[PDB]
């Protein structure tokens, strides 16, 4: 199937119509996802296959056809985009600043964008349009508004 | 039975709509993966 670096929609038959689940990241070869967008199962690319390689529920991250790639880190500091990916709409580019989750464990990144469910796995990118993690696991905050971490995965 | 399809490049756009805010939250993270606010 198609192996070209870039953002692809990840799509489902098993419901009514052809269905958005989620969104991921092919790069050097592999695929990256959100976990509960495929649930750690395999995925068709063309006549072609894709097999889980690592997974992650806790962190909410899968992989295929090999190892995380994806090792860019939000510097704290500067705004960076999320590359929006809808169902039934064009892939586009939301700036923004990110707010932090602070856990017993550390900080991490956070954007407060609301998009549909099936945008899960969409990139946030760096100004140099490096992946510095996916968007799609957050929490809902006390005026009813969605907050995504910025997940990123360890390459090993 | 998922499949994928290409939906663009990977790359910054200058002058994209810049909009969100920054909030700083105290979060928990449980095993299944869920964030759950802590206050
Ligand atoms: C689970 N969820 C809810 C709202 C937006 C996104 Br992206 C993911």
């Amino acid at each position: 199937g198609e192996t070209t670096d870039g953002v692809y929609r990840v799509m489902t038959r098993r419901l009514l119509g052809s269905t958005q689940v989620g969104v991921g990241v092919m790069q050097e070869g592999v695929f990256h996802t959100m976990w509960h967008v495929t649930k750690g199962a395999a995925l068709r690319s063309g006549e072609g296959r894709l097999d889980p390689y690592w997974g992650d529920v806790k962190q909410d991250l899968v992989s295929y056809c090999g190892p995380w790639k994806l090792d860019a880190a939000w510097d704290g500091l500067s705004e960076v985009q999320l590359l929006a990916v809808p169902p039934g709409e064009r892939a586009k580019n939301i700036q923004t600043l990110p707010g932090i989750f602070k856990t017993k464990d550390g900080d991490i990144g956070a954007v407060a964008l609301d998009y549909p469910a099936g945008t899960s796995g969409s990139p946030i990118l760096d100004k140099c349009g490096r992946v510095i993690g996916l968007y799609g696991n957050g929490v809902v905050i006390k005026n009813g508004s969605y907050v995504s971490a910025i997940t990123q995965g360890k390459r090993e | 039975d998922m499949y994928i399809e290409r939906a663009g490049d990977i790359t910054w756009e200058k002058d994209a709509e810049v909009t969100g805010n920054s909030p700083r939250l105290d979060v928990a993270l449980d095993e299944s993966g869920d964030f759950s606010l802590v206050e």
